[PDB]
């Protein structure tokens, strides 16, 4: 009987685990946990956790844009996660997770893929940035959105050089060069219940006895990157401007979040 | 120790070392069988066009007025007196699944399998749990058959308690054509063993007790003069089949008594194969006739 | 899901209607159904639709590095899709044997037979050639495909028209359809299949057969031929016994057969292209 | 290089008519319940038939009717000189699965083993020409060896038109040339063919030509065959007793 | 499989020095070897242990080298696992052997001393040479891997890549020069190729040439490499059971011995082979 | 040890087996109809002595000529082993006197129009059929055993034939 | 082209290739050293029993899917899945592998078949999901004592724990058998071995090695270390066990 | 208290007996879990020793219980259900009942009619009586006029009210539906 059991809290303006309808659960992060990778980024909401790491190589540009620099991200839910996941290729939820975080890398405009040509026409950086999930209690496209901002901003890379008698590239692992980030996308997501009950960052259950979901991406500089509205029983302006003021609200408390720990470096 | 390697040798065909010019009538599909009036049709044939044309490789057998055609190498079909020797497969609430050398999966009914000793009433539920704990996946049984049914599936039980489940022994798989029909497929050698030939390919062998239905499990150890015994014979058997030669009692006895000089294992290295398989059917056939 | 089972009434009704040489619809065994050639508003659009049997067919360019073996001549990559529109067994990666057959005889058909100019599409003889590829999609699944996927990838690959390019030395500059005009493909025979269907063992034999006379017959001969009378494929399936004068006479059928659909295809065509000279984005050919 | 020289030679240095020496056998592998062997020519094929047998993991699949017949078909790798990959699963050696597999349906005879399987396998180790033929031949030979009932014996070979001739049993040279090259499989005793492959642009008046020239070659292949597999049966019988 | 009373019988039986065969536990049986069986290849082999048949064949192509080792080739290898072995393997079921398989002959020859790769260069970062192995799989009557290995070594023994002169020029423009002379192609050593060897254990009691009805009857199976010499390239264990430290060393030192004799005896029987010449006819499936 | 005609013959046991055995693997049911069968058999059953021989059409006389060809060779092949054994009793031990009631049945018949042919009682004629039917089905049996299939088709249609009203009918004690 | 992930470039190489340097080499230490470890399980939620275990540059997690429907015939089944996040390593690879994940998954599941006992899990298959963050040394050695801290905290029974360890050569004119090293000191190596085993009934479980070279003795030495090794490990595995146990004696 | 780990001895035989989470070896008992130790003594002084993992330490529906369950899958011959509360501890380890045709009233009358009593997506609660034996299906009985539905929901999306034996009713719009009610 969990959707009543459910309800009861509901409308004591509450939820079973203690949150108050609007508010999320602890968040945290950690920075540079991991060498082997140019750049690292761990986050956990309480029991969600999720981690991207950002590898740097190079390859050759496309002829209709020869100053690029890709950016490849690829999520992966593997079955340790949780058991709705099984071993093998991904399923849909992986893949639609990873075109979200692709369209946000190619809206916000973080990051300028001029900003990775060395010698345009013969070389450009490629940013493989690869997330992963390590516990589905909900809400992973939050996670995985500030994971990738985070390790983004960590993510220090070297300077190359051409030489025309060898006719190849050097590098200079010694020195370095961090990676400028213009914008700064914060995601916030809402469960839609039957009507008007909007809650905030809803968990496991919570989403799979809902009757739809949305996620919204608000940029720095009160503007949008993406409105996920996947399905749901309907909304109306008026619940959708609460939602962008909370955004917005969600946006200051996280950024703050990482302005400290990149201070704490 | 000792390891040897070896080139390989080209055979030598025709087997002219016999010269027999048998006197059979071969055939191959295609093959046009005597078309006269009425001619009755056997396994191994078929008709067209009012004509009875071959389906198989072998030699044909005109029995008073059935053409019939007897292939040299097949798949255990079933008959209705038949002992046979089986490998069990599965396990199925009703019955156990069996595995001869046929084209299906034979089949022993809860109802057909004896009991301990004779304490007969009737079957219920417990012996239905019990169908695993005593016949497990995997064993062996020395059944005869029941019926075959017009599926082609055979359905095998056990008569008496001479039947029933086997003990640790050694097996060989070899191909049903080789094996005489004949009686008492089951021998008690004078070797200092016992052996059990299927109508099927399944081969037995087992060391003779002295006190004479596998109710239990007597796994203890078989003194080294009775293991020896066993694996020469089972050479022996490989011996006689990589020949293509009939098997049954004089021929696996004279077999053995041929393989004394030569030792335990050296009998399968293919000159001295050839040269005991010789001697035996040389003597077999000189002293039958 | 499954397709429904046959019925033996209609098995036997079929049969016998074979039998006494009467179809279903009331055509003949020597005629196809009502082919209908559309086009679309981009250049490579083709939807053809015999009877209920619609397929879809789109050809699209691009530019790449070629292969070795062949530096001077391009490429092309056939493929043919079958769409859970056209009948419920269409499950993804399920029907697979007809895939793979279907795919394989296109590709022998049009390929082998050099049906177009690989060697016109060359740009740069071991750096850059051109790669044609040709989708092909089963929308309604009503008996005869093969006719059907042919006559579409021929109705494609002879409306379609590639991005013209300039050349000096190794400098390489395409252009935009509006800045100039593209340039067609280059065909030197057009081969479309033909389709033949064997009742009793080989006895009876039909033409353009429809669902049920597919689940009800035991063999198919494919014939692919042209207007100038050159087998360019044939293949027996089914596992069904046939003769020399059967395939004889089947050939003979194919020749008239595919002399009639060129000439179609071709005043579909005509027809476009007039339509596009006039104001319109459409062409349409009946049969 | 050349094909058909003007005096009527090869580069093989044979005629169009004729072919190349097949060298068979029957019996190689006896951990199964048939097998063979065969090069015809450079080509070798090598065959196996594992019996009539049970269907495991049901899935709703044994037919009740008759047999179920599964053909398997491969190319190793170091088969040509050009090193390749993926033997199996590519989209033309399961069509050559699907040729095989509506071949043998048709002659093995399967009204007589319903609910049963019988796994054909087939594995190319050398290809020079006539790749298709080779292995309907050995799975001939190895369903003769298994006693598996069947028709009559399913012989296969190719033909091609050159220089207003036909040739018979193409090698890989003319096979690469590009011409018309027929491959096809019939049962000889009632003159049907069971297959009838084809690939290649050519007129439809020469068509006859290389049909019935495939069709000898196929009858010479069967005579050949048929040979073998007589003496087979021979020595076996002789050795029984 | 098979039953439990087989299994107490053969466990006696190995733990009293007998078996089936009537053959101790330092006793392979005699592995039929040939060589130059196939012929669009740079080299072949086959060999028939017991009822286990393998087939290899050795393609030396030319390749790119590897970026972080151009100054020498590579091998690589394929395994077709083909389902005439037993019908369990299909298009998919046998990749996990043959992966398997392929993975061991990789982990035994990143040894940099077994086959000198050096020599199998033509010009570092512009060309080399590549030597792609096919193992064939017919039967699967046990002691796999030693025959693979048993193999892999008469193949490389007969192999024969030829002499290429890639001859650079400017404006990008290449040239190989053949040397015209089929009798004038180079031969790799082997003295260090190893042979792999399989100690199955069963009761208290290690054994060479494990047949699958005695597999089926062990707990644990230790893989040795070993060379001619006496060193051991590699160590693996395979099996589904537990094994103690201290029989890990008798394991060793049996895999070494028999590694011995069996690189003593291959050595013998190829070079009278290499020997004899064409009049041995390549009698091979016939 | 057994051969094919054993596994042929063990199957039947209500009559002489030797003898339809020898007719089958001779050919005689591959050639007639499904009733003319039926009569031979009634050869068999019928065990009864009657006042008047009868008179029987060609179609349906000629095999019993060849069944007593075949019933001469067991018995001069049983007088070589010396069985103590009489041919003329052993071949007059099969009375066909019901062959034409029988016929006269299997074509869809009416008791009445039957029990007049024979001066017979009426029980005699139901055991005859009842044996009769036992015998077909078992003969049914055998021919499924051989591998033959027209045959048991042509005996089960007799079968068929045979049970219509009364030969048949249930017993008010069940 | 995969059509189930983001459309990447064809070929990427990494800048490494194009350096200009001789790696600096770690030198000398003391050989029978093992590495500060961190081990904890009961790390993750939604998982029936989950480890993490770090070792150095090392950073494994494992988690253990329980028992899913799917004698000798009735026994259960575990299914090992070893996996090393794309961002481990100085090279990438592509998430799906094909080469040494499934070589090690085969490690793994020869080494936890033995210890645990699948009896009394009949009808049944343990999914063991691995998963490599880091690389910075032995691996498969931390993969095994990851696994069997998982098993042992989703409650499925054993014989006894497994404990792992890696061992490398150096390859100096006396060469020495280095004791649970670095990826540098493996990746400069001659020749690499991994030891795992169940220190109270004192019995292998899973081995493994390679080799540039050796030779029996060496080989022999090699594998009584690490043996050493996984005894002077066991309790810090212990210790994990005992402190997941109280806090969930705490939550409840 | 202590806990244990899946290696470690605790007791010779001579001190002890396995009970459950252990297994013996020469002379010795070893535990196979990570959890707590436990020795229960009996009358008899002779100790038995077990090993526990408390998170779900064990639970048993026996003979004479009273489980509720819900209504997944129906046929004309039997209800499949899954276990939620035995008593009223839940279980996280939903297992798997089952209800006969007959095995449905205390009147046993074979014109009982799943469709009638029961419907998918209810709760009940029934008696068990046979654990099983291969996939341990509980086979529950409602055997009972206290036994069987409590909550049904309606047509669509409303909860109805137990009026009567065998008939149920929505409180917003009037609509007779018919189960095996409780009670």
């Amino acid at each position: 009987e969990p959707l009543e059991y459910y309800r009861r809290f509901l409308k004591e303006n509450c939820r079973p685990d203690g949150r108050e309808l609007g508010e999320f659960r602890t968040t945290t992060v950690n920075i540079g946990s991991i060498s082997t990778a140019d750049g690292s980024a761990l986050v956990k909401l309480g029991n969600t956790t999720v981690i991207c790491g950002v590898k740097a190589e190079f390859a050759a540009p496309s002829t209709d844009a020869p100053d690029k620099g890709y950016v490849v991200p690829n999520v992966d839910l593997p079955p340790l996660c949780s058991s709705r996941f099984r071993s093998g290729p991904p399923g849909e939820e992986a893949q639609v997770a990873s075109q979200f975080i692709a369209d946000v890398i190619e809206n916000s405009q973080i990051i300028q893929k001029e900003d990775l040509c060395i010698s345009p026409g013969k070389l450009v950086w490629v940013l493989y940035c690869d997330l992963i999930c390590l516990d589905y209690d909900g809400n992973i496209l939050d996670a995985c959105t500030f994971a990738l901002l985070a390790a983004l901003k960590n993510v220090q890379l070297p300077e190359v050089t051409i030489n025309e008698e060898t006719a190849l590239a050097e590098v200079n692992l010694k020195k370095k060069s961090y990676l400028n980030i213009r914008t700064h996308p914060v995601a916030t997501s809402f469960a839609v219940f039957d009507d008007t009950l909007l809650i905030v960052d809803p968990t496991g259950e919570e989403e799979h006895l809902a009757t739809g979901t949305l996620t919204i991406v608000m940029d720095e500089e009160g503007k949008l990157c993406c409105l996920h509205k996947p399905g749901g029983s309907g909304l109306t302006g008026a619940k959708l401007q609460d939602c962008m003021s909370r955004a917005v609200t969600r946006h200051k408390e996280v950024k703050k979040l990482m302005d400290e720990v990149i201070k704490s470096m | 120790m000792a390891m040897e390697m070896r080139l390989p040798v080209a055979r030598k065909p025709l087997s002219e070392r016999l010269g027999r010019d048998t006197k059979k009538h071969l055939v191959v599909p295609g093959d046009t069988i005597t078309t006269d009036t009425g001619f009755m049709r056997g396994h191994g044939t078929y008709m067209g066009e009012e004509k009875l044309i071959a389906s198989v490789a072998g030699s044909v057998e005109r029995v008073n007025k059935l053409i019939c055609v007897k292939a040299l190498k097949t798949r255990y079909i079933g008959e209705v007196g038949d002992i046979v020797v089986g490998r069990i497969t599965e396990v199925q609430q009703k019955r156990w699944k069996v595995e001869t050398n046929s084209r299906l999966d034979s089949v022993l009914l809860l109802s057909s399998m004896n009991l301990p000793g004779g304490e007969l009433r009737r079957r219920s539920a417990e012996d239905e749990l019990a169908m695993r704990g005593f016949l497990q996946e995997g064993d062996l049984i020395s059944a005869e058959v029941q019926a075959v049914f017009s599926d082609g599936a055979v359905s095998l039980h056990t008569r008496s308690l001479k039947y029933g489940k086997l003990g640790q022994g050694v097996l060989v798989q070899v191909s049903p054509s080789l094996v005489k029909r004949q009686k008492t497929h089951f021998h008690d050698l004078p070797c200092g063993a016992s052996v059990i030939l299927g109508n099927n390919g399944f081969i037995w062998i087992y060391p003779t007790p002295e006190h004479k239905g596998g109710f239990i499990a007597n796994l203890e150890p078989v003194s080294l003069a009775d293991r020896e015994v066993i694996s020469r014979l089972r050479n022996c058997i490989i011996s006689l089949v990589t020949q293509r030669m009939m098997l049954y009692d004089t021929s696996i006895l004279y077999c053995y008594e041929a393989s004394l000089p030569h030792q335990i294992k050296d009998i399968l290295k293919p000159e001295i194969m050839e040269e005991i398989v010789m001697e035996t059917r040389q003597r077999l056939l000189e002293q039958e006739g | 899901m499954k397709e429904t089972p046959l019925s033996n009434c209609e098995r036997r009704f079929l049969l016998r209607a074979i039998e006494e040489k009467k179809r279903l619809d009331g055509r003949q065994t020597y005629d196809y159904r009502n082919i209908r050639i559309s086009f679309g508003t981009d250049y490579g659009c083709c939807i053809v639709e015999l009877g209920k049997t619609r397929v879809l067919g789109q050809v699209s360019c691009e530019l790449v590095s070629p292969k070795l073996n062949r530096a001077t001549e391009g490429i092309l990559f056939f493929n043919l899709e079958l769409s859970q529109m056209a009948a419920p067994a269409f499950e993804p990666g399920r029907q697979s044997d007809l895939l793979v057959k279907l795919n394989r005889l296109m590709e022998r058909c049009l390929r082998n037979s050099k049906c177009i100019d690989t060697e016109s599409l060359c740009v740069v003889a071991g750096e850059k050639v051109w790669q044609i590829r040709v989708d092909l999609h089963l929308l309604n699944h009503d008996g005869n495909i093969i006719d059907a996927a042919s006559i579409a990838a021929i109705v494609a690959l002879c409306h379609f028209r590639r991005p013209d390019v300039s050349v000096q030395g190794d400098e390489v500059t395409l252009y935009t359809p509006e800045e100039r005009d593209p340039v067609p493909l280059s065909i030197h025979h057009m081969p479309i299949c033909v389709s033949f269907a064997f009742f009793q063992q080989g006895t009876y034999l039909l033409v353009d057969p429809n669902e049920r006379e597919e689940r009800v017959m035991d063999g198919l001969l494919v014939i692919a031929m042209n207007k100038h009378r050159e087998i360019c494929t044939i293949q027996s399936s089914g596992g069904i016994m046939l003769l020399k004068d059967q395939v004889l006479r089947c050939s003979k059928i194919a020749g008239v057969k595919v002399a009639e659909i060129t000439e179609l295809i071709l005043k579909a065509l005509e027809n476009d292209q007039k339509v596009r000279k006039e104001g319109g984005k459409f062409g349409f050919a009946e049969s | 290089l050349e094909l058909l020289s003007d005096q009527g030679y090869r580069v093989d240095g044979r005629r169009a008519g004729e072919l190349r020496k097949i060298q068979a056998r029957m019996g190689v592998f006896a951990q199964a319940d048939g097998s063979a062997y065969i090069e015809q020519g450079n080509t070798k094929a090598l065959a196996v038939v594992y019996g009539p047998h049970e269907i495991r993991g049901s899935r709703a699949r044994a037919l009740p009717d008759r047999a179920l017949v599964n053909c398997q078909y491969s190319s190793a790798t170091f088969s040509t000189g050009e090193r390749k990959r993926r033997p199996h699963g590519d989209r033309k050696s399961c069509e050559m699965g699907l040729q095989l597999r509506q071949t043998f349906e048709a002659a093995i005879l399967t009204q007589l083993h319903p609910r049963s399987q019988i796994d054909i396998y087939v594995q190319v180790l050398q290809a020079d020409g006539g790749t298709y033929a080779a292995c309907v031949n050995a799975a001939t030979l190895a369903v003769l060896d298994a006693g598996i009932p069947m028709r009559d014996f399913v012989c296969a070979c190719s033909a091609g038109f050159v220089d207003g001739t036909a040739l018979a049993d193409l090698s890989h040279v003319e096979e690469a040339a590009g011409g018309p090259q027929l491959a096809l499989a019939l049962l000889p005793a009632s003159g049907q063919i069971a297959l009838l492959e084809m690939d290649a642009r050519l007129h439809e008046d020469h068509l006859e030509r290389v049909l019935e020239a495939a069709a000898q070659a196929a009858r010479d292949v069967h005579t050949l065959l048929d040979r073998v597999v007589r003496q087979h049966v021979r020595e076996a019988s002789i050795l029984l007793g | 499989t098979l039953s439990e009373a087989e299994k107490v019988y053969i466990v006696h039986g190995v733990q009293e020095d007998l078996r089936v065969d009537g053959r101790g536990c330092e006793d392979y049986r005699c592995v039929e070897v040939e060589t130059d069986v196939v012929s669009n290849t740079s080299g072949s082999a086959r060999v028939k242990l017991g009822h286990t048949d393998i087939l290899v064949g050795v393609k030396a192509e030319m390749g790119t080298p590897k970026l972080e080792k151009p100054n020498e080739g590579y091998l690589e290898f394929f395994v077709d696992c083909s389902a005439s072995a037993t019908p369990e393997f299909e298009g998919r079921g046998g990749d996990d052997l043959g992966t398997e398989i392929a993975n061991t002959l990789y982990r035994i020859f990143n040894n940099k001393s077994s086959v000198d790769l050096k020599t199998l260069c033509i010009s570092p970062r512009e060309h080399c040479w590549v030597l792609y192995v096919d193992v064939l799989l017919l039967e699967c009557g046990g002691n796999l891997f030693d025959a693979i290995s048993i193999a892999v070594k008469a193949a490389l023994f007969n192999t024969r890549i030829p002499r290429v002169r890639v001859l650079e020029d400017e404006e990008g423009s290449k040239d190989i020069e053949l040397s015209d002379d089929p009798y004038d192609c180079i031969r790799l050593s082997v003295e260090n190729v190893p042979c792999i060897v399989t100690l199955c254990k069963i009761g208290y009691r290690h054994v060479v040439d494990a047949t699958l009805q005695e597999e089926a009857c062990s707990l644990a199976s230790l893989l040795v490499s070993v060379t001619s010499k006496g060193v051991v390239t590699c160590m693996r264990k395979v099996g589904k059971g537990s094994l103690d430290p201290e029989s890990i060393f008798e394991m060793m030192e049996t895999g070494k011995r028999v590694g011995k004799v069996l690189h003593a005896s291959l050595q013998s029987v190829v070079h009278k082979e290499e020997s004899l010449g064409p009049k041995r006819q390549k009698v091979g499936f016939l | 040890v057994i051969e094919m005609k054993g596994r042929v013959a063990c199957e039947i046991s209500s009559a002489d087996e030797l003898l339809l055995t020898e007719m089958m693997f001779n050919g005689l049911f591959n050639d007639l109809s499904a009733e003319q069968a039926t009569a031979l058999l009634s050869c068999f059953v019928f065990q009864e002595n009657s006042s008047e021989m009868p008179k029987l059409t060609e179609q349906l006389a000629g095999p019993l000529r060849q069944m007593q060809e075949c019933a001469k060779r067991i018995a001069k092949v049983s007088a070589e082993a010396k069985l103590e054994i009489d041919e003329e009793t052993y071949l007059s031990s099969f009375k066909p006197h019901l062959m034409d009631v029988v016929y006269t049945w299997a074509t869809g018949a009416t008791f009445a129009h039957i029990c007049k042919m024979t001066d017979v009682f009426e029980g005699s004629i139901i055991r005859c059929m009842r044996r009769l039917e036992e015998l077909l089905r078992q003969m049914c049996q055998a021919a499924k055993a051989i591998g033959n299939t027209e045959l048991e088709n042509k005996f089960a249609e007799g079968i068929t034939k045979i049970k219509r009203d009364i030969v048949f009918a249930a017993s008010l004690y069940l | 082209g995969d059509h189930r992930r983001i459309r990447g470039p064809e070929e990427s190489q990494p800048p490494q290739l194009y350096a200009a340097d001789e790696e600096e080499a770690p030198g000398t230490r003391d050989p029978t050293r093992l590495r500060p470890v961190y081990a904890r399980a009961g790390l993750l939620s939604q998982a029936k029993g989950s480890a993490y275990l770090e070792a150095g540059g090392t950073k494994v997690l494992c988690a253990v899917s329980g028992p899913r429907q799917a004698p000798a015939a009735l026994r259960g089944r575990l299914l090992c899945d070893f996996r090393r996040a794309p961002f481990a390593g100085r090279r990438r690879r592509a998430p799906p592998g094909g080469c040494e994940e499934r070589e090690l998954a085969l490690a793994l599941q020869e080494a936890l078949e033995p210890a645990v006992r699948l009896g009394r899990y009949p009808r049944a298959q343990l999914e063991v999901s691995a998963l490599l963050l880091e690389d910075g040394g032995s691996a498969l050695a931390a993969a095994l004592t990851a696994a069997a801290l998982a098993l042992a905290d989703a409650g499925v029974e054993m014989y006894d724990l497994v404990v792992g360890c890696g061992l490398s050569l150096a390859p100096g004119p006396a060469p020495t058998w280095l004791l649970d090293p670095t990826r540098l000191e493996e990746e400069r190596a001659a020749a690499g071995l991994t030891v795992a085993l169940m220190p109270v009934l004192n019995q292998v479980a899973g081995l493994l090695g390679s080799g540039e070279g050796g030779l029996t003795e060496s080989w022999a030495e090699a594998v009584r270390l690490g043996l050493e090794g996984c005894q002077r490990l066991y309790p810090v595995l212990q210790q994990s066990l005992v402190r997941a146990a109280r806090r969930r004696g705490a939550a409840a | 208290v202590r806990y244990c780990i899946p290696g470690e001895r605790l007791c010779n035989l001579e001190e002890g007996s396995p009970g459950s989470g252990t297994y013996t070896r020469h002379g010795y008992i070893f535990s196979s879990l990570a959890g707590c130790l436990m020795k229960s003594s009996e009358n008899g002084a002779l100790p038995v020793v077990s090993v526990v993992r408390e998170t779900e330490s064990q639970l048993l529906p026996d003979v004479g219980a009273i489980v509720t369950c819900k209504v997944s899958s129906i046929n004309s011959r039997f209800a499949k259900v899954h276990i939620l509360y035995v008593g009223s501890m839940p279980l996280k380890n939903s297992f798997r009942g089952t209800i006969r045709k007959e095995d449905v009233r205390a009147t046993e009358k074979d014109k009982v009619e799943i469709y009638k009593s029961f419907r998918p997506g209810d709760i009940v609660l029934a008696k068990v009586i046979s654990l099983g034996d291969a996939q341990s299906n509980y086979l529950l009985t409602t055997a009972e006029n206290e036994l069987g539905v409590v909550v049904a929901h309606s047509e669509s999306g409303i909860q109805m009210v137990p009026i009567s034996w065998c008939e149920m009713q929505c409180p917003k719009t009037h609509t007779k539906e018919f189960r095996k009610v409780a009670r």
